């Protein structure tokens, strides 16, 4: 305390920082890294902001306004009234529904302010989720023009049809419990 | 009519002694207790020691019906008394002191996990599999 | 006792 | 959204997919009771957890001597001049210095945020 | 005034709330001194 | 450091252990000297 | 028909009873004699849309008690008696609760 | 009828009256005074009556085999501070003479002891030893039992005592000793704190005690485990609430504790925990803990679960169940109740603790401050000497029991006067 | 004393009027050894039974049927621990309790009754350790202390009027830290109670005199408000060492 606030970043100073340096502690109280920019990004603020976004950890929780799990029996049923349009669009030429579709729907809704602050893209988030998790999680993303940024996630189509698994016809972690586990993993570990 | 201005006043009688003691039987509202199906009931002192200062066990309609457990009220009414007013042909209210207060709570007539199996199941706290299927297996 | 930047 | 209890043993119901009719159910694990799901929604999580604290504000709060009050903002219902105002008074309220107002005078208890 | 600002000077004399808040600040300084001595002594012994 | 548009020459961290594992023992020698000098001279005090 | 059987005839007849909380001075006054068969008079006066209940203390006993009603919809109460002949019985169901307060 | 701008005289007149009635050391004195009277009687009353009979195996036959000896401590008495000279004649001891001669300013303590003996012939005999001397209690100076009490300054000067001396200290071995009030956390109060490095995100503690009659504190924790730990089911369930009940080796799930109190149904447990069922956030908070305790659905099973985790295992199953039940009735939430049907009250208070933890977790209430002096109490001379006398009187009863048991196994007789060791208390 | 944490030692706000801010030892025990303020009193303890009987008489239904009900039953009456029921009307109960504290029937001067309007709890603590101080009582904007009481106290001897009569009249009241949390105080009657630009118009109590926040050793310091704060601690320590 009483450190002059040149920047909005606290730094250990005084006896505690001398203790940290002298003890060579593995865990500093305030580990910090000063980064200098090589090119014109140093001069121009927008490019510096781009570098800042590329260097700052962002989880899906930071950009997610609210998450809900709806049991949707049919994709065409569209239990949520809003998705009825865009779901239809995606199911005008349905993809990956050939195996099956999950009866449970994770309808994540993202805050536009956070998305635009981090300059994230719906295609970017959807690609990260779908590619990292694999074909098991199928994601439907809204247009940015739509008032609500909605990502509709469903569990593995082949796992739902169970032809691919074969083996024994026994539910593992049911489906909604597995979906909640997936939601927690996305919230804290997406690393978008 | 007379119902809009009726005034009823009745005599109060308190006999010194009654052959049958008076108690209070209280059921929780959420239990939805119904006496129409109460064809028979059995109220007796518990045997959990496997008398007058022990809880009560009620078994309605034998084993097929619901069972209830009643416990006397721990807080004594050192500064309070409760009386019950009952209609009688003479038209006078009769007040009887409440000897005891009992709160009866039901026990489901459902299959009950054995203690050994319950301990074995708790050994596997992380029940990744559905618990409903586990209950069906038991 | 002075301010936030000084002493207590 | 909410939690509902069984009608026989008063235990907690759990959601279960009906594989034949594709209709969500709630079944008690300790008995055979089943009831169809009317809401069709199960797990809702608000990460921003934006909740109007007017639901969490008690009208009785208008009786506290230690709270500040102003006559500038009148009540909507009764048009009473006194109004006792206070901040969030809640942890994890994000950042909110908004003043919430509670109407003085008996039993009105109207709460407005400006 | 509520959160601790003392507008009176020492010559003028602190008002009662200002007096209590000034006592809080002085107490913090004294605690800092007393706690400091031991940690610095340990560091000096280690270095030597 | 390896991110694009980040100067590899001048980007530094306060953590001496990270400086060790990444840049070497001589780099730590210098970085530890820099950190100690900063904590000593923040008060304005000078140590040779 | 057994020793543990509960005589549910009162429940079948749906006999309604009133439960009242009364203070210790009133109960002790009643218990003083307790054998004269009389302790006071309960007077209930009903109006177009309001009813009031009061109890008058016996003049001999003294040498007004308004009653306040309480809702009984939150809990179902019944009264049962254990006869000295080990014949349990049910007297009725509580349909109203009241409290007696000093004047 | 007002006193405006004349206030400087008024405030100091009322302060003068305050300090004229009381003085500065009224804490110490008052505490000690209260202690003596109330505390000693209470302790003497609260200690269990001594029960005693000869061993059945020692003597053949049952005619005189149970000679029950029952000792009850009826009433307490304190004389004025007294010194017993070498000749043995009692003399009043003035404080100044105690300082000069290096004596202790103390008063004798007499207890009426009633010995009732049942010889199995149903002819129980009650003999009352009145004014039995059990020890000497040091007397705080200028307290109600000090000789200097109620003496005008002239009389104090006659005794070579200062009129201005405050008192509030004891003369022990000729030295003046002052009991220093000891700060402590308040008892019978639920406090929710947050520990950063703990495995629990929040912990609610109640340092419950039954009017300090016994067991200085019986602390019980209800803590919500942190969600930081990552696992498949761990991520699915979220934060779970556990209870660190006293006399139990490890954590116990809270719903199991509620079912051990006889509340098996989940609806009733939540009725105690969640006072408003309509609020969805708290119900969602409580759901994982219900999931954890889904296995145990019976009171007996929950009692067995508690007993298995007890500090000392019970070989028999029903032994474990009975041990857990008695441990809950005595050790857990003693201030709420200790016997009979206090189980509903204990369930309601434990539900309050869980509810307060839930409010803290949801942010609806702020975390308690340990430094807030409302959460603090000060043990003066009274509580400290009361704790001391509890311990020493229990030891005195123990020694009386030992001597009595020896002489009773002989069957000769027992004498109260020889059993009592005044050394213990003094 | 070994612990170097600077949390338990700092002068807390709640120490106002009950522990001397200046008088503390310096060294390993800074802020850990404290001294009572001049007017501070420490509760001796009382039996909670008469309070519980009064509460039962007023209302406080215990063993109710989940009646809290989003605390529809405003406030839950606590005692020294021990939730003993709840009441539908909390303000009438609190006013009745204060009147009883004045009449000294069931509530001794030491009995402390706290209502938390939000969170709806009333605590009613009488537990033998609470540190409390006397504060004058302000009804409306007028102190209850009036010229009659001051004149009778001024004639104190041969008038048999004392502080206890001032307490019995209801002019002054003992307030502990928990109640200090729920009380609006005025440092001075004239400066604060009197009508001005209205800071507060709901003062419930008034300080008898601010200087009483100091202890015995700091009370000898003349003009202590004109010195730096550590210097008053130093003077407390040194006045314990003066020869007289
Ligand atoms: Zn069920
Ligand atoms: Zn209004």
């Amino acid at each position: 305390f009483h450190y002059a606030g040149v920047s909005a970043k606290n730094v250990t100073l005084g006896v505690p920082r001398l203790k940290e340096l002298i003890n060579i502690s593995k865990k500093p109280k305030t580990p910090s890294l000063t980064v200098f920019l090589l090119g014109q990004s140093a001069r121009d603020a927008e490019r510096a902001k781009d570098i800042l976004c590329r260097l700052e950890h962002t989880t899906l929780r930071k950009v997610t306004a609210n998450t809900a799990i709806y049991y949707d029996p049919n994709p065409q049923s569209t239990v949520v009234a809003e998705d009825q349009e865009w779901v239809n669009v995606y199911y005008e030429m349905p993809d990956f529904d050939v195996a099956r579709i999950s009866p449970w729907l994770l309808r994540v809704e993202l805050d536009r302010k956070h998305m635009t602050d981090r300059k994230l893209t719906m295609e970017q988030i959807a690609e990260k989720i779908n590619a990292g998790f694999g074909d098991d999680l199928n994601c439907i993303f809204n247009d940015d023009n739509a008032e609500k940024l909605v990502l509709r996630i469903r569990i593995m189509n082949s796992d739902e049809n169970k032809m691919q698994e074969e083996e024994e016809v026994v539910d593992k972690m049911d489906d909604d419990v597995f979906l909640r586990c997936i939601e927690s993993n996305m919230l804290t570990d997406m690393t978008l | 009519g007379p119902s809009s201005q009726n005034v009823t006043e009745y005599v109060v009688r308190v006999p010194k002694n009654t052959t049958k003691k008076y108690n209070i039987m209280a059921f929780n509202a959420a239990d939805k207790v119904n006496f129409a199906t109460w064809n028979q009931a059995r109220l007796e002192r518990d045997l959990s020691n496997k008398p007058e200062d022990q809880p009560w066990l009620l078994r309605v309609n034998g084993k097929s019906g619901r069972k209830f457990k009643g416990i006397k009220k721990g807080g004594v009414t050192e500064n309070t008394s409760y009386y019950i007013f009952t209609q009688c042909p003479d038209g006078a209210f009769e007040a009887f002191p409440v000897h005891n207060w009992y709160n009866f709570t039901p026990l489901a007539r459902h299959r009950t996990l054995t203690a050994e199996e319950a301990e074995e199941e708790w050994e596997r706290r992380n029940k990744v599999l559905n618990h409903f299927s586990i209950m069906q297996q038991r | 006792i002075w301010g936030i930047g000084c002493n207590p | 959204v909410g939690i509902r209890f069984c009608q026989e043993c008063n235990n907690m119901l759990y959601p279960k997919e009906d594989k034949e009719n594709r209709i969500l159910l709630y079944a008690c694990r300790n008995c055979d009771y089943q009831q169809e799901a009317d809401n069709s929604c199960i797990y809702v999580n608000k990460i921003t957890h934006e909740v109007d604290e007017l639901t969490q504000i008690i009208a009785d709060v208008s009786q506290d001597p230690t709270l500040p009050r102003t006559e500038d903002h009148p009540c909507q219902k009764c048009g009473h001049k006194e109004a006792v105002f206070f901040q969030s008074h809640s942890a994890r309220a994000e950042d909110a210095m908004r003043l919430y107002y509670v109407c003085t005078a008996p039993h009105c208890g109207h709460r407005w945020t400006e | 005034e509520s959160r601790g600002f003392v507008e009176n000077s020492y010559l003028a004399g602190l008002t009662p709330t200002e007096f209590f808040f000034h006592a809080m600040g002085g107490r913090e300084g004294l605690i800092d001194t007393a706690v400091k001595t031991a940690e610095t002594g340990y560091i000096q012994r280690r270095l030597i | 450091l390896s991110e694009k548009d980040v100067d590899p020459v001048r980007t530094t961290s306060n953590d001496i252990v990270e400086i060790f594992t990444v840049l070497g023992i001589e780099a730590v020698r210098k970085a530890l000297e820099r950190e100690l000098y900063h904590v000593i001279s923040f008060d304005g005090s000078y140590v040779n | 028909a057994e020793r543990g059987e509960l005589d549910l005839t009162g429940a079948k007849q749906n006999t309604g009873v009133w439960l009242v909380k009364v203070p210790k001075y009133l109960s002790q006054q009643w218990a003083k004699a307790s054998g004269r068969g009389e302790v006071g008079k309960l007077r209930i006066a009903k109006t177009q849309g309001r009813t009031e209940v009061s109890f008058t203390l016996n003049e001999d006993l003294a040498n007004e008690h308004p009653f306040v009603l309480q809702s009984v919809g939150g809990q179902t109460l019944t009264v049962f008696t254990e006869s000295s002949s080990d014949k349990l019985s049910l007297e009725g169901i509580v349909v109203q609760r009241a409290e007696c307060r000093p004047a | 009828e007002i006193t405006p701008d004349l206030w400087q005289e008024a405030c100091w007149i009322v302060i003068s009256s305050y300090f004229d009635e009381k003085g500065l050391v009224r804490q110490q004195l008052d505490s000690f005074d209260e202690f003596i009277q109330m505390s000693v009687q209470r302790i003497v009353e609260d200690a269990p009556p001594i029960d005693l009979q000869a061993e059945a195996q020692h003597a053949s036959g049952e005619v005189e085999e149970p000679p029950r000896y029952l000792l009850k401590f009826e009433q307490i008495y304190l004389s004025k501070p007294t010194h017993w000279e070498r000749d043995g004649a009692p003399s009043p001891m003035m404080p100044n003479e105690a300082r000069l001669r290096n004596l202790t300013y103390s008063a004798p303590l007499y207890v009426d002891i009633t010995k009732t003996v049942i010889k199995e012939g149903e002819e129980q005999l009650q003999t009352q030893h009145q004014k039995t001397f059990i020890g000497k209690i040091p007397i705080m100076l200028r307290s109600t039992y000090c000789l200097l009490n109620g003496l005008t300054d002239r009389d104090l000067c006659e005794l070579n005592e200062c009129p201005l001396d405050p008192g509030g200290y004891f003369i022990i071995n000729g030295s003046e000793k002052v009991l220093i009030a000891q700060e402590k956390m308040a008892t019978n109060t639920v406090y929710v704190f947050a520990k950063k490095d703990s495995k629990y995100a929040y912990t609610g503690e109640c340092r419950s005690c039954l009017e300090n009659s016994s067991r200085p504190t019986s602390t019980i924790w209800v803590s919500m485990l942190a969600r930081g730990g990552q696992g498949a089911k761990k991520s699915a369930i979220g934060q779970r609430i556990v209870a660190t009940l006293p006399y139990i080796k490890q954590e116990v799930p809270i719903i199991i504790v509620f079912r051990a109190l006889g509340f098996v149904s989940d609806r009733d447990i939540l009725e105690h925990i969640i006072y408003d069922f309509e609020d969805p956030e708290m119900m969602e908070m409580v759901k994982p803990s219900l999931d954890e305790a889904f296995v145990i659905q019976e009171q007996n099973v929950a009692l067995n679960f508690i007993g298995s985790r007890g500090a000392k295992p019970g070989v028999t199953k029903e032994k474990r169940i009975k041990y857990a039940k008695e441990v809950l009735q005595k050790e857990m939430l003693p201030h709420v109740g200790v016997s009979d049907f206090c189980e509903t009250k204990k369930a309601y208070f434990l539900g309050y603790m869980v509810h307060r933890l839930l409010l803290a977790a949801l942010g609806r209430r702020e975390l308690d401050d340990r430094d807030h002096y409302g959460n603090k109490r000060l043990d003066l001379a009274g509580p400290l000497l009361a704790f001391l006398f509890r311990g020493m009187f229990k030891n005195l009863l123990k020694e009386v029991r030992i001597y009595a048991q020896k002489f009773i196994d002989r069957g000769k007789d027992f004498n109260l006067e020889l059993a009592i060791k005044t050394r213990i208390i003094s | 004393r070994d612990g170097k944490l600077a949390k338990p030692r700092q002068l807390h706000n709640t120490l106002w009027g009950m522990v001397c801010p200046a008088e503390t030892p310096e060294g390993h025990a800074v802020g850990l050894v404290k001294n009572l303020a001049l007017m501070a009193y420490i509760s001796v303890g009382s039996q909670p039974s008469p309070i519980l009987e009064f509460l039962e008489e007023w209302s406080m239904e215990n063993l109710e049927e989940i009646s809290p009900a989003a605390i529809a039953d405003a406030t839950k009456i606590f005692v020294n621990g021990c939730w003993v029921g709840i009441h539908k009307d909390p303000e009438q109960l609190m006013n009745t309790l204060r009147k009883l504290r004045r009449q000294m029937d069931i509530i001794v001067s030491e009995v402390s009754m706290i209502r938390d309007i939000r969170e709806r709890e009333i605590r009613i603590y009488t537990d033998a350790g609470r540190i409390c101080r006397p504060l004058l009582i302000v009804e409306k904007q007028k102190l209850l202390l009036k010229k009659r009481h001051i004149d009778q106290l001024k004639e104190r001897e041969y008038n048999n009027y004392s502080w206890q009569d001032l307490v019995a009249s209801g002019v002054v009241e003992y307030i502990d830290t928990l109640e200090e949390e729920t009380v609006m105080l005025a440092m001075t009657p004239d400066d604060l109670q009197e009508k001005e630009v209205a800071y507060c118009s709901t003062y419930t109590h008034c300080e008898i005199h601010p200087s009483m926040i100091l202890g015995v050793c700091a009370s000898i310091i003349p003009f202590p408000d004109h010195n730096q704060s550590p210097r008053n601690t130093y003077q407390s320590a040194m006045g314990k060492q003066a020869m007289g």
